[PDB]
């Protein structure tokens, strides 16, 4: 769980460190850390009535934004 | 898609208005907060019709509410169901109107009118496809058409375009206890049929006599007259919110009501109307919804309907139903009284079915007629012009402001005219010989 | 291989498909998801299916039906009911606005709006097909989409497809029961259309089937339900022959071949005679002889009227279940010794006949009976011409003071074409009348 | 109606809320004030004027008769169902 | 890895830019003591465009405090995030500044440009590669108007390639502060007009009217109309701070849409701007957030929109969001309005997403447009400036610390060529 | 053994390639960090990784791709990303700050500092190579840095390595909406770089992937990374035939000899055929023949062009999965034979046609369904001289007041470069219509 070696940017208490390599003076020094990434058989798509929360989203089918809003 | 947007006028439009979302909140099931707590999912399918959805599961109505009075829409918007209307739908004035139709149109020219202009475009835009509007107000006051026709002919200038309804609470036929009254009976018209000509006209006369003869309720208020109105107001549309088996929207009812583009006049009706002592003996059939709803006295219009001929008749029922019975009511009422069934129309009578009943009730109807009795309430306010009209004594109020009164002149004669025009088509037979 | 699409359009025409779907599915092993069981089996495989259905790589059937329609609450009944994953959500396609019992709007002004993606869809429903028969629609003569975007449906159908075995069926309005008041101009309007478009238009009517659901069905306050299972059950007597074999199978070009004579005068009478309740049904034995009776009796036909005021033509018998060639023969031959039952003369034949060896099926909460045999008549009388003569009546009686025309003018329509709807009409009467009296 | 004709019982209340769009809050906490009159029975509901933050305010609730929860709905509203740090529910 | 270095200069610049670093303080999660106690490595991903680290785990933000009298930097350090900044920043000067432009710009500026030079080019070596400036000011008064210009000379003769950008306060028309506001504004956009590159435009009166009949608030103070432009302040850099799927550099606007060498002053706005009682009742989403973009509802200058045409507008949108559903949305009020944007540009608009919207809001977005309605403001204050100096009404102050009588109106000469501009390519 | 190198210069390209890599480790058994799990059964031959990624001992294997931009804030998310460690750290270059929509920025002015870095590298991976067959980048078109970086990177790459199959993918402007005003300024600039050093420059549009997406997937509100999806099975499916072996093999080098049949008409339009829903594959039947013919319908283009309007020149059809060759003869002859698709007179063959024998891999929480068969169809046609001419005055509107103009010619750039670039454009567009017009 180290940082590349050709990322730029920040990480913290870098500028005092030395004499260690790039993913190991990161490696060694937030709870929600997400940058290193560590019915609808009820109803047909051709639906035109109204769902509530079903205006709203993506990354998934008309078929599938009904599920994530009932679910 | 097909969708409805409420405007409110005066204190008739509110509290009549305000009456009816807490009856669709009931029907479609929306707690007051706005919130959906409803037992069936039809009641939530088509709830795009009066209802938009605002994040947080709070459903949030489609009405914009105007008036010139701050007053009166602190007491919708304190009401029991009534904090479900957004703030900006709430457009209101500083001075509103009071005694001179004369003032009422040398008054308040164009400020509220470009402010709910904005208000009526962002809530109509931001849809899918609009069916069109609704307007409820009444034809009364210290203005009439006075404000009327100074801020809706800057709105008449592109409305006719789409459907507009409009249940108007006509003037009653009882006395004259607004002193100077009988100008603002004429000032009322011009414009009074080219813009909406689906024209629910409702009286409070005829309100009472359901609530006093068909109902018996010892002391109806304002408030249940309000609710009679809301169940004929709610019947119209059922059949686009809940589904049927035979569908009919507020366009297949214009349609297959309106054989002229002049008729502004649907006297509207309630068929399972029955006291609370005899609710417990009632058939409650085909039969029994018909006998009543076609019936004299379940008419919320002072017009006997027996005075003229209908013209054209919709029966937008509600339940699981037959609409055969309606058939003997021409051929037994027609074919021998045909004066009450106009002959040049094969048939008179427009049903649709809507399963989905009112809330308790099993079975229902909203009866709406375009009879050529409706002469008779355009000419009551015929004889409430021409009584005060030529003295003009105590216009002397109205003087100050006092306008152009070839506009005081020129809309009776666009009523009286439209009498002539009714007068014809209950008058007018298929073979036209024989009334010469 | 043999096959045909069956189109739906209109309140009407999507009621129809779903209580005739239902039937369908439930004629073979489909239910309503449409994969068929595989513990059970209805019957021998045969392919049967591929005259309606079409077979998918995992084991799903699938109709070959497209539900077009501008009125979206309809179609939603469909969409979130029991058979919901049969059709496609991309067959069932809607309107935003309903032509509001407009003859003009559901032709000019909606039509134009859907028209081009009802065609790529039944393009790419018959791009898959290979010896297609022909089309059936299922409308109403009242509606604004069953006649207007009807009338616009067979224009486009007529050149993409050329002459092709074109079926129609139809709800008349009847004489007296009727829902609307612009209903006779929208029935005058969509048969101008029809009598150029429509290879054969099966005619039927609201009443006749009330009168035969409560005299013989013996059902008091019947619905729209019960008309639409006694039409399904025709229709499935109609490809009765396409999907099961039979001692005389007939085809569809064989309908039309032997029961028009003349290219206006394919309006044929329906009638189901072996329509009984099962508290009445078990109890006596019906012979093939007393429902040939029973197709010949004035109040068994499903339009309002009789053939007592007009001459047969042609009739087309579609008789089904355990029945043998002979004793039709003898059904047909005791019919022909009545002077009361008049046949033109230059039809001395007369009759067309065809038997099918699957007997009819029943839906549950329907209300007929399992009849061993049953049989489809399709008159071709005279006695139309007054069924027609009364629309006219009923045309003259609102045109003649421009009543609701306003209501179609606005639309994209001119007022001379209300003149053009009533004179092919006022021609139609003349040409039922012209093959009527005798040759001398 | 002469025994109570100007006697009004007066209650402190707040009502607890979720918020949509968490700008400026999370959760909120409305000041309200139950007024019940002794002469007809009736509850008012007002909201007293705050600082530069204003809602909608004034009057909640009219001065009409609010019956109790959806559980036999058919009474009403009495003195004897009105106490201090109790639950009570307005529509 | 791109940063900018702040500025601010004047009492209000003052005030503003310390309600700017109060928002990005708790939008990256760092206390009234300069540590970290959010909940994102996000926060502190892109924490160098503004900040500096310190030793012991502490941000200090990078930020120069400039005025001329000492009375507002200890109101500024007094206040809640007022410790974060470095003392060694606050640079001033001892008498006041006298609201006049002669002298925070010629007389008491001269002291001090070797005191403000020093401490920002100590700031623009300590980085890795410098990408703009920021600047906080007003056109109305004496310092803001005299050194918050001075401090843009003598930036851009020393840093030429480096996009600059200064957030000014022009002067209200009937919301007066100073008799002498014209002045003070005419003298700084004469030079602001050559040497910025990119400004944007800010009335007083529009934040008074957003903040009564949008946010509807009685009696608003200073410090919500603070918050209110440091609310687009922060919106404009956040694609440096927080990836997306298409990102807009200080200098991706700037090329993208400044047309012409010397049109570079901009509208801003915020999308998502509710009252207290009407926030359960708004669905929020873009479909309401786009037609609130080019409303005259959330303008945050003064001169209505709807009376000229948009040269280039940029919409910079912060959410997990979907893209047609501002691509189309973007065409069709384009579509929809097609003659409030301008011909010989067909495409008017600048879509940027940016991933994290702010704290409590689910979706947000900031207005960026230009307009041809702002040579509405520039001939109206010209009017004004016109009306006293004819007069010779308030020169007398001015013309003691050197200043001629040929000085002015070489400036309103380079002025009226802006409403020349926009006029000759309104039509 | 079969390589290539596929280098993602600009920020649109690098996210093109994000989900592009995501589908190239998925359809081999790479894991996200690189590993290569043991006993797992995948379906590649045993070079199959070999196109696209190098071996190492302890089973990682590291893509052949350069990620190449001038913003560090979207490289840093793939660099902290789940890719992490697939990518070798060096691949992933970095610039210092944003080319900002400027074509003589990255050109001129950023470029210079850093593609001395860029072809360095392409040297350190060519010479792993050993039987090298093209290159693949991936590129938006009106950008600053997928403009004006790109076109360093292949004058330089042309000249470095000679004549190379040097193909090229870009994400064209087309429609009525772009997201920048200065874009159309970038697109005829990199015309003329990309008109003599490219060979197959594949245009793909994004209102295009917009109305595809919402009425083939049934999806509504598209983002990018389905977008970034979409792409990536589009070049996965030609790149296919060089990793997995078919019926008819076609490698890179057969794309080029008949998609190019003059050296200026090197712009063939894309297409992916069965973009099908997970609810509707299970619905439809998937064969040969209806996709082949849905693949010529104007509404799946991935360019947002008409192509009934021009006249095609060259097809290449790419089958992936349970396809058989005479399925795609019936489906090219039922083709042929149809009259709204029209070719150019002088080229009678007009198609060509590779089977592979591997089904598309479908990815985790995508839109896309397991299908059994794909169709990628990669047609030059005379339409596309629409999409260019309404750039062309789209460009020339703005050139005429000449706006926007000071910020390119103040960095490296002249002004007479742009009525150079204006000519050449109208030179394209002569030049491509006069290839148009029937022969005598
Ligand atoms: N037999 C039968 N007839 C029906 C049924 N439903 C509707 N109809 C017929 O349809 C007529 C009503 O008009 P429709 O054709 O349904 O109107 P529509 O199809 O909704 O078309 P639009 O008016 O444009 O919305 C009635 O006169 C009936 O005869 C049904 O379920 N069974
Ligand atoms: N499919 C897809 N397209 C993207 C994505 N990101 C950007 N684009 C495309 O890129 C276009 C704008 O990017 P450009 O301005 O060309 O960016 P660029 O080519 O990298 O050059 P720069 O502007 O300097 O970043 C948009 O119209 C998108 O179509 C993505 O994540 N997925
Ligand atoms: N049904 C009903 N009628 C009302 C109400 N308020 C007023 N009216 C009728 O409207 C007439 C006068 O109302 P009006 O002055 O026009 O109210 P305004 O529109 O606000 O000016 C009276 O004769 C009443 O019968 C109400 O709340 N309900
Ligand atoms: N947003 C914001 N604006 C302010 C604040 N204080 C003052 N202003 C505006 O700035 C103007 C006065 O500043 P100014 O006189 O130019 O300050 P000076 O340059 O130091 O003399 C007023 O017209 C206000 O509209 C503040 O705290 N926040
Ligand atoms: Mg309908
Ligand atoms: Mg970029």
């Amino acid at each position: 769980p180290h940082y590349i070696p050709g990322y730029t940017g920040h990480c913290p208490l870098l500028r005092f460190s030395m004499g260690q390599t790039y993913g190991q003076m990161t490696g060694q020094l937030p709870p929600a850390h997400r940058t290193l990434l560590p019915l609808s058989s009820s109803m047909v798509p051709g639906y035109t009535g109204f769902v509530p929360q079903a205006q709203f989203i993506f990354a998934k089918n008309c078929s599938q934004v009904w599920a994530e809003a009932l679910n | 898609m097909r969708e409805i947007v409420h405007l409110q006028a005066g204190q008739c439009g509110n509290q009549i208005g305000a009456k009816f979302w807490e009856v669709i909140s009931d029907e479609h099931g929306i707690d007051p907060t706005g919130t959906y707590h409803g037992d069936s999912d039809l009641q939530l399918e088509r709830i795009n019709v009066y209802y938009n959805e605002a994040t947080g599961g709070k459903y949030v109505p489609r009405a914009v509410l105007v008036d010139l009075e701050p007053g009166t829409m602190d007491s919708v918007r304190s009401g029991p169901f009534g904090q479900i209307f957004r703030p900006d739908n709430f457009v209101f004035g500083q001075s509103g109107a009071g005694n001179n139709w004369a003032k009422g149109h040398y008054t308040e020219g164009a400020e509220l009118v470009d402010s709910v202009l904005d208000v009526v475009r962002k809530e109509a835009e931001s849809c899918d496809c609009l069916q069109g509007f609704q307007l409820t107000h009444s034809l009364g006051g210290g203005t009439g058409s006075g404000m009327g026709t100074l801020l809706i002919s800057k709105i008449r200038e592109e409305y006719p375009d789409r459907i507009m309804n409009t249940f108007s609470v006509v003037p009653s036929p009882k006395v004259s206890d607004t002193v100077v009254e009988p100008y603002n009976a004429t000032l009322s018209v011009h414009q009074l049929v080219e813009n909406t000509d689906e024209t629910y006209c409702i009286d409070n006369e005829a309100l009472y006599d359901i609530c006093f003869r068909t109902l018996k309720l010892t002391t109806p208020t304002y408030g249940d007259l309000n609710h009679l109105v809301s169940a004929t107001m709610s019947g119209v549309t059922t059949c686009l919110r809940f589904p049927g088996q035979l569908n009919a929207d507020l366009r297949k009812l214009a349609v297959n009501m309106v054989p002229f583009p002049r008729l502004h006049f649907f006297m509207p009706g309630f068929a399972p109307l029955t006291s609370r002592g005899s609710q417990q003996y009632r058939a409650l059939t085909v039969p029994e919804l018909t006998q009543q709803m076609f019936d004299a006295k379940n008419m919320m219009a002072a017009c006997d309907p027996r005075h003229g001929r209908y013209l054209t008749v919709a029966a937008v029922f509600r339940g699981r139903m037959s609409m055969k019975e309606v058939d003997e009511q021409m051929l037994n009422v027609q074919n021998k009284n045909s004066s009450y069934f106009v002959e040049w129309i094969p048939n008179n009578v427009k049903t649709a079915v809507c399963d989905i009943p009112p809330r308790g009730l099993k079975m229902s109807a909203t009866f709406i007629g375009n009879s050529t009795a409706i002469q008779e309430l355009f000419k009551r306010i015929s004889e409430q012009f021409t009584a005060m009209f030529r003295r003009k004594a105590f216009l002397h109020w109205y003087t100050g402001e006092g306008m152009d009164e070839m506009e005081f002149t020129e809309a009776e004669s666009n009523m009286n005219d439209l009498v002539s025009e009714y007068q014809q088509y209950q008058d007018a037979t298929a073979e036209e010989e024989g009334e010469f | 291989m043999r096959e045909c699409i069956s189109v739906h359009v209109g309140q009407a025409g999507v009621q129809i498909g779903n209580a005739c779907w239902e039937l369908y599915c439930l004629e073979h092993g489909i239910q309503p998801d449409g994969q068929m069981p595989s513990d059970k089996t209805i019957g021998g495989g045969d392919d049967s299916f591929n005259t309606f259905f079409s077979e998918t790589g995992a084991g799903k059937h699938v109709p070959r039906a497209v539900f077009v329609d501008l009125e979206p609450t309809v179609i939603d009944e469909v969409r979130t009911g029991t058979y919901r994953q049969l059709f496609h959500p991309e067959q069932l396609i809607t309107g935003k606005e309903d032509a509001a019992n407009n003859y003009a709007r559901g032709h000019y002004t909606i039509g134009k709006e859907l028209i081009d993606l009802v065609l790529d869809r039944i393009r790419k429903l018959a791009d898959q097909c290979t010896g297609l028969q022909g089309f059936l629609i299922f409308h109403s003569f009242g509606g604004g989409t069953g006649s207007g975007f009807t009338s616009l449906l067979m224009e486009r159908l007529s050149v993409d497809y050329g002459k092709k075995s074109k079926l129609e069926f139809s709800i008349y309005p009847a004489p007296q029961v009727s829902t609307a008041v612009v209903e006779p101009y929208n029935s005058i309007l969509t048969t101008h259309t029809t009598l150029e478009h429509s290879d054969c238009a099966f005619m039927v009517d609201n009443e006749a089937i009330y009168d035969i659901c409560r005299r013989n069905l013996d059902i008091e306050r019947p619905t729209y339900t019960n008309l639409n299972r006694l039409i399904g059950q025709i229709v499935s007597s109609i490809t009765a022959s396409l999907r099961f074999d039979g001692a005389l199978n007939v085809d569809l070009t064989e309908f039309q071949t032997n029961l028009v004579p003349y290219p206006r005068i394919h309006f044929p009478l329906a009638t189901y005679a072996p329509v009984i309740s099962a508290e009445k049904a078990y109890h006596e034995q019906l012979s093939v002889a007393e429902i040939t009776n029973a197709c010949f009796e004035p109040a068994n036909q499903m339009v309002k009227c009789d053939p007592r005021h007009g001459k047969y033509m042609a009739c087309c018998l579609l008789y089904r279940g355990d029945v043998v060639p002979k004793d039709v023969n003898a059904a047909i031959a005791t019919i022909k010794t009545k002077r009361t039952i008049q046949f033109v003369d230059w039809c001395p034949t007369g009759f067309k006949v065809g038997i099918n060896y699957q007997p009819p099926t029943v839906v549950p909460g329907g209300d007929l009976a399992k009849v061993q045999r049953a049989v489809c008549m399709l008159s071709n009388t005279t006695a139309i011409a007054e069924a027609w003569a009364r629309l006219d009546h009923k045309f003259d009686l609102m045109y003649a003071k421009r009543a609701f025309v306003h209501w179609y003018v606005g639309e994209g329509m001119e007022e001379g074409e209300f003149s053009e709807a009533r004179e092919d009409m006022a021609a139609l009467e003349k040409d039922y009348e012209e093959v009527g009296m005798d040759s001398v | 109606w002469v025994a109570f004709d100007k006697q009004v019982l007066s209650f402190d209340a707040y009502l607890e809320d979720e918020v949509p769009d968490k700008s400026q809050e999370n959760y909120r906490i409305r000041r309200y004030k139950i007024y019940f009159y002794l002469e007809d029975d009736t509850v008012e509901v007002n909201e007293p004027v705050l600082q530069n933050s204003g809602l909608p305010q004034g009057i909640f609730i009219r001065r009409h008769r609010i019956s109790l929860p959806p559980p036999n709905e058919d009474q009403f509203y009495t003195v004897h169902h009105f106490n201090v740090n109790t639950d009570i529910v307005f529509y």
